């Protein structure tokens, strides 16, 4: 476990050292500049770019997708907290990805279970869209009866964070006294899942087409309608299911949006 | 009856066929007869700029211009490409780039060896490790009875051959024995 914490910490020390190099050949940290002065909280990167001055990061950043997206995330926190400017966003800040992917670039019919736990990039046609809902982060709480303020924090399969937790909202203290929910200081975001269809310029002749579920967040949501075209990346994964303690085998797939072309 | 020793390839159809290709360049202004671009390159007037006038020719043409003259790289060997096919170069489909690779390689380090030496040294480590990281696959996949061998430079396909070659005859040779 120690091990694997040692190995976090060098890949932190990996990316934050690329981020925030003290001459940026990349000019990373003049776009986190950008960033900062422009109120946004994602940042996109050349995996072509990473590619030439860590090649052992970017191609372990395909097949271990996970580990190595979150400690790159960490590192841009890292890098923020360097400047002189301030951290007004309440959510975190995020990365997006471009550049050249080869083995997984792919269409909804050539997305296999292979892929599973993968970066992939896809192409596609819009058929379906979801309104954009809100959906609760973290919840702040103060009791009246200590003057004390309680905090809780939810997750979900759907994001990328892996970690689970109890997900009961919070009504009473340890002591059982009741509590009041702060609407100004609790904290939501936006959420849309839509769907997309192969080109009808790729689909086999006579066949029907095939097609991929989609989740985005924040920033990404209300980007996209029906009948666009579109390129998007993200990781494949899936989801399991339960009725009364039986499980079917079956599982569903989506893929978790990290940008949008 | 007089003898003249020339190439050990001066025969070579392959040869003569990477010769025939034409890469981007430029020449300066006014140092040569503009009788050159319709003498030689069958254009009635250079297109021209303030660097020079710029064109594509011959490699075979290229090589007797002892007058000043500059180089482009061509699109499959700019640097970007260079990083990417440095970075992995195992599953791709070279031939789909440029038929001739390695040899319009070689040509391309040898004229631009006076212009820009870093650059031809570059190059020519991009074109080591593009081989190193290729020649077992090729090796490797001539021994499958399905394969055809799309994807390969001509350089490649001459392995390519000589191992499905000796695959096929090995098996001739162990299905007597039934």
């Amino acid at each position: 476990d120690r091990a694997e914490d040692a190995r976090k910490q060098e890949i932190t020390e990996q990316y934050l050292n690329f981020l925030d190099n003290q001459a940026d050949t990349f000019h990373y940290r003049q776009k986190i500049v950008k960033m900062m002065n422009d109120g946004e909280s994602r940042l996109v990167m050349n995996l072509d770019e990473i590619r030439e001055i860590l090649p052992e990061r970017a191609e372990g950043l395909l097949t271990q997708s996970v580990l190595e997206m979150n400690c790159l995330q960490s590192a841009l926190q890292m890098a923020i907290n360097r400047s002189d400017v301030q951290a007004v966003v309440k959510t975190g800040f995020h990365v997006g990805f471009e550049g050249t992917f080869g083995e997984r670039h792919v269409n909804p019919r050539t997305l296999k279970s292979s892929y599973l736990g993968n970066l992939v990039c896809c192409e596609g046609i819009v058929t379906k869209c979801s309104t954009v809902r809100q959906k609760l982060l973290t919840s702040v709480h103060y009791c009246p009866a200590t003057n004390k303020v309680l905090e809780k924090k939810f997750a979900d399969f759907t994001m990328l964070d892996t970690a689970v937790t109890n997900n009961n909202y919070p009504t009473e203290d340890e002591n059982k006294n009741p509590l009041e929910t702060e609407f100004g200081h609790s904290v939501y975001k936006d959420h849309q899942t839509f769907t997309i269809q192969e080109l009808p310029e790729s689909a086999p002749a006579g066949q029907l087409p095939r097609a991929v579920d989609c989740v985005a967040d924040l920033d990404l949501a209300d980007r996209v309608k029906p009948g666009d075209r579109v390129r998007i990346i993200g990781v494949f994964r899936v989801l399991p299911n339960k009725q009364n303690g039986v499980s079917s085998g079956s599982f569903r797939s989506i893929i978790i949006i990290n940008h949008i072309q | 009856f007089e003898i003249q020793r020339v190439e050990s390839k001066f025969f070579d159809l392959d040869d003569i066929i990477a010769k025939s290709d034409s890469t981007s360049c430029t020449f300066e202004i006014g140092d040569l007869n503009p009788d050159f671009f319709q003498e030689m390159l069958g254009v009635s007037k250079p297109t021209q700029n303030a660097d020079g006038y710029g064109v594509d020719a011959p490699y075979w043409l290229l090589e007797s211009v002892r007058s000043s003259f500059s180089i482009q790289l061509p699109k499959a060997y700019s640097v970007n490409m260079q990083n990417v096919l440095n970075a992995d170069s195992k599953k791709l489909n070279l031939s789909g780039l440029q038929q001739h690779f390695y040899g319009n390689g070689m040509q391309l380090c040898r004229l631009m060896k006076g212009e820009n030496p870093d650059g031809a040294l570059s190059l020519a480590r991009c074109l080591v490790s593009t081989l190193t990281q290729r020649l077992g696959e090729i090796v490797s996949t001539a021994t499958h009875l399905q394969s055809k061998g799309e994807k390969f430079d001509s350089l490649e396909t001459k392995v390519f051959l000589e191992g499905k070659r000796c695959k096929e005859d090995i098996d001739t040779w162990l299905r007597q024995d039934n």
